[PDB]
């Protein structure tokens, strides 16, 4: 039992990291087969980052301008090209440490893990939920750009996020694997807020049948509700909609627990109408909703 | 503040 | 910037870990050059499991009773013995992915990175820390012992915990990879209590540290104390008394921000006093102690 | 109730 923010092994992608640098700019890449991935702003200077025009940036560079080293081991540049807001390295070694992968992009809700990496060396492993409004709450520091966040299925990586830059509130934007940012963002240093988040409902509602299954029951009451009128009192707390289609993904956590999804819906209501008293939920005083229903499942057994 | 590119 | 609970990467851990099975008991080993170490209860039976007499059950045994898988390949154990309560399985193939490690024992208040492992295959990479009651706050379900936990400096894995058991609480126990256990417990499924837990006040105050260095202040105040005046308010909120050693880890933090430790303990005190008051600090209602000092810097950039 | 060998 237990119930921890659990990242994914970290180990297929480890081997995938670079180090990419031109001028005086490095970030990481991501290389797989004979290509390396890394944000385009790599070809910046400190001065060309308010309104680049990375196109023409692009073109007064050369494969000889992107230093690309994978450990110690310089990766010789053979081509180059952007894809969107990613640059495309074609080296001329193969990366034998290539995983089985995928690119795909996410949803605002489902979560992935973060390899944070700096000079094409991983430091450290965490889990990030996709914002409703398109923003990550990571940790990233200056050359982190270029670390990836990913899923892993059997033995298949979906590479699903590469962080390129923080917004002034603290919080991090970035791009799929395709180079398209998540989010109306822009890879320049200009002013740029993300809209109003949302808390997201199906999350906490499977966080809190993972704390019944890991014993806390403090909150459940013999109460019940209608998806309508739960959803009134969801959007005064700024709460997302929850739909039919989340209480069926809901539905297996609701059979192993026994407690049904709305009946559960009204256990939320009485928590945010009246909040915790001082009790805790699997060590949170807060209402957790970085947990997909999937997580949930991925770590409490039956 | 601005963003940062990082 | 950012600050989450941050794992090693675990990649160098995965490489090491095989499933052992015994009879009808499977779990998790860590192969390290010829030598798998695993919890010595796979050698128990369902129904030896009350007060096991190890010696006696390992007598029983030979190393053709052991099943040893790397993956889908089989290790032939070629030796067995016990170590206090793991055993050494000697294999005929030393492990070619076997890192430079070491095997540490902490301290109450240190933290470490857990690899949760079944059938000698990875599921997930978590930070925990070690309790000063000698327990950690996991998430591990059957099958998960020989599960290790290790921190990372440099190329060396520091191997500091291998997984056992959960009490009945949910908190779990352990031994060193030496095979003593971390606290007054013993691998018998019988009624074991940990002693009452406390709050490990010098990783709160780091913790404290982290959210000046990410822009949360609301907590701060102009405000001083003594070593001996906050010491008797940690009493109180059952906090573990703060040594001038704590201070002088706490200096590069301290000098970093500019807040004397002092200065902040007043904070502390004011914070155990009157409560957040609805606030949050890096995304938490309560007070954080599972972050050291080193851990804080490690994630903190300057 | 007792402990649980994992």
């Amino acid at each position: 039992s237990g119930f921890r923010k659990m990242a994914f092994p970290s180990g297929k992608v480890e081997g995938c990291m670079v180090q990419v640098t031109c001028g005086t700019t490095t970030l990481n890449g991501l290389w797989l087969d004979d290509v390396v991935y890394c944000p385009r702003h790599v070809i910046c200077t400190s001065e060309d980052m308010l309104n680049p025009n990375y196109e023409d940036l692009l073109i007064r560079k050369s494969n000889h301008n992107f230093l690309v080293q994978a450990g110690n081991v310089q990766l010789r540049v053979i081509g180059h090209s952007m894809q969107n807001c990613v640059l495309k390295l074609k080296v001329d070694t193969a990366n034998p440490k290539t995983p089985k992968y995928k690119f795909v992009r996410i949803q605002p809700g489902q979560t992935f893990s973060v390899l944070a990496c700096y000079n094409g060396s991983p430091s450290g492993v965490y889990q990030c939920a996709m914002r409703p409004n398109f923003t990550i709450k990571g940790s990233f520091l200056n050359g982190s750009a270029g670390s990836v966040g990913f899923n892993i299925d059997y033995d298949c990586v979906s590479f699903c996020y590469m962080h390129h830059m923080e917004l002034p509130t603290g919080v991090h934007a970035g791009t799929d694997l395709e180079g398209n940012f998540y989010g109306p963002f822009v890879d320049r240093q200009t002013a740029q807020a993300a809209g109003t988040d949302t808390t997201i409902t199906v999350n906490v509602l499977a966080w809190l049948y993972a704390a019944v299954i890991n014993g806390d029951r403090w909150f459940l009451n013999r109460f019940t509700t209608t998806l309508n009128d739960f959803n009134l009192v969801a959007m005064k707390y700024n709460y997302e909609p929850l739909t039919q289609d989340h209480v069926d993904i809901l539905g297996p956590l609701s059979a192993q627990t026994g407690i049904a999804v709305l009946d559960m819906c009204a256990s939320l209501k009485e928590l945010l109408q009246n909040g915790m008293n001082g009790r805790t939920i699997l060590g949170s005083a807060l209402l957790e909703d970085e947990f997909t229903p999937f997580d949930v499942v991925r770590q409490c057994s039956g | 503040n601005r963003a940062t590119l990082q």
